[PDB]
């Protein structure tokens, strides 16, 4: 079980970090990789860490946000700085065994606005 | 940490003779499955196993036939699929048996799927990731060979197709499997094509070969056992006549398009090893020199019989030198025949029989091919029944 969380409403320009707790497995000794699925875009991957704790990132995200592993609290963390609102999605924490088996949680709802109205 | 989950006595079911062997088979929690003569307690673990068998993936089925509290298991040797058949004396013991196996086969799969969450690459963590077009059909080899011509460079080949039911090996005297593709029905397999016959019917032809014809044969085919041994680490399992075949040239090339060959360890239900490769040869060489099987009877059970215990009468027109080689070959136990040691293809190269060949003139082709084929095109198919 993978339970995203962090998300919410923040402004362009703005940062979040979003949080993924694992219960009953072990992200330590497991490929951990971020998603994101945008409102009529296809789901794409974003940042993956390595049980070493090597990190890939793709494109749009690079030099903007961090993924991480907190082997104490089980939870791999995404730290997303230099927010625009093409950033707005909802994101996802998935395993390799779990995402060939299309497993996933809920996701946490990521809105980048412009401006309060 | 590899540990015995369970241990015990097993009645396995000759595959070749009817009998019912007694072996004391250990199953570990990495999957092997592990047959030995005695109990390695009991013979301070001194002795090596008669049956390597893994039961990774296996497939279990519990029956009657032909003894009550029998199991049947499909696994695995090193790379083969197997099937084997186990009896027990009570039905409480078969259960405990095919449940231990099923519990170690589950934890592997489990361990997989764990070992592919830990070794999966950025590119694995993505969202998503030669056919019959080519090729023109010319004739027809076996009973299903087809001969094709590639349609975009112009080469021949042999295409075995097979209705669903030594891959990067290539030395002179080996057929190469060029091109391996399949559809949702069928497996094909693009491979050379050696159009110069079969050997079998050229010995049945000339009724026997002389000792230099066969030297020659003999020497191609030692040639190529000796880089499946010592490069690929592979036992051919399937020397025989039938599966050597003769190129434009005269030359060997071994093919893969028959229980007077069985080696006595095969017979006796031992793991084969590199000197069934040896007997193989033993066999063949036999018959090219002698014009006869060293053992033949219609009653296979005769036949299974005289292999293991009766002695191999040789011709008087055999040489010294060529009778030395075969008995060397015809060894009943294995670490006890020619080629059956550590050097392996060497201990037949040094023979004398083989005295005054450079064995790398031979990986040159260099030899004089006693019979040269009169195919007249490489569609020729008069070498072919």
């Amino acid at each position: 079980q993978l339970v995203e969380s962090g998300g919410g409403l923040v402004q362009a320009g703005g940062s979040l970090r979003l949080s993924c707790a694992a219960s009953g497995i072990d992200v330590r000794i497991k490929t951990m990789a971020w998603y994101r699925q945008a409102p009529g875009k296809q789901r794409e991957l974003l940042a993956s860490v390595l049980v070493s704790g090597s990190t890939n990132y793709a494109d749009p995200v690079k030099g903007r946000f961090t993924i991480s592993r907190d082997n104490a609290k089980n939870t791999v963390y995404l730290q997303m700085n230099k927010l625009i609102p093409d950033d707005t999605a909802v994101y996802y924490c998935n395993t390799y065994g779990r995402l060939r088996r299309d497993v996933w949680g809920p996701g946490t709802q990521v809105t980048v606005s412009s401006h309060h109205h | 940490d590899v540990a015995i989950v369970k241990e015990g006595w097993l009645h396995k079911r000759g595959e070749y003779i009817k009998t019912w062997r007694p072996r004391y088979f250990l199953l570990k929690n990495d999957g092997t499955f592990i047959g030995y003569k005695e109990r390695p307690q009991d013979v301070d673990q001194r002795e090596a196993p008669l049956n390597n068998f893994s039961v990774a993936q296996c497939q279990l089925m519990k029956t009657e036939r032909p003894r009550p509290n029998t199991f049947i298991i499909r696994c695995l040797q090193w790379t083969t699929v197997i099937e084997r058949t186990f009896h027990v004396e009570t039905p409480e013991e078969r259960e405990e048996w095919t449940t231990a196996i099923q519990t170690v086969a589950d934890g592997l799969k489990k361990q997989e799927e764990e070992e592919m969450d830990a070794s999966a690459e950025h590119t694995d963590m993505e969202v998503s990731l030669v056919t019959m077009n080519e090729f023109e059909y010319l004739k027809l080899l076996g009973k299903k060979v087809i001969l094709v011509k590639e349609k975009a460079t112009g080469r021949y080949y042999a295409m075995k197709i097979l209705k669903k039911e030594l891959q990067n090996s290539r030395h002179p005297f080996l057929t190469a499997l060029k091109y391996s593709f399949q559809t949702h029905d069928r497996l094909c397999f693009v491979m050379e094509y050696a159009n110069g016959g079969e050997l079998f019917f050229h010995l049945s032809r000339e009724r026997v070969f002389s000792e230099d014809r066969a030297r020659f044969y003999g020497a191609e085919i030692v040639s190529a056992l000796d880089y499946l041994h010592s490069e690929k680490n592979v036992v051919y399992r399937d020397l025989k006549l039938e599966n050597l075949m003769l190129d434009k040239d005269g030359h060997i090339k071994i093919t893969d398009f028959t229980p007077e060959y069985l080696a006595p360890e095969v017979l006796e239900d031992n793991d084969y090893g590199r000197a069934v490769d040896w007997w193989g040869l033993g066999v063949v060489m036999y018959e090219m020199m002698c014009g006869r099987l060293p053992f033949y009877n219609q009653d296979h059970e005769k036949l299974f019989e005289l292999i293991l215990m009766e002695e191999i009468r040789f011709p008087r027109t055999l040489g010294p030198e060529a009778k030395s080689l075969l008995s060397g070959l015809l060894k009943k136990d294995p670490k006890q025949r020619l080629g059956g040691g550590s050097e392996d293809a060497k201990e037949i190269m040094q023979h004398r029989f083989f005295a005054g060949i450079v064995w790398q003139h031979v990986y040159e082709k260099k030899l004089s091919p006693p019979f040269k084929p009169q195919v007249t095109s490489e569609t020729d198919t008069r070498y072919f029944d």
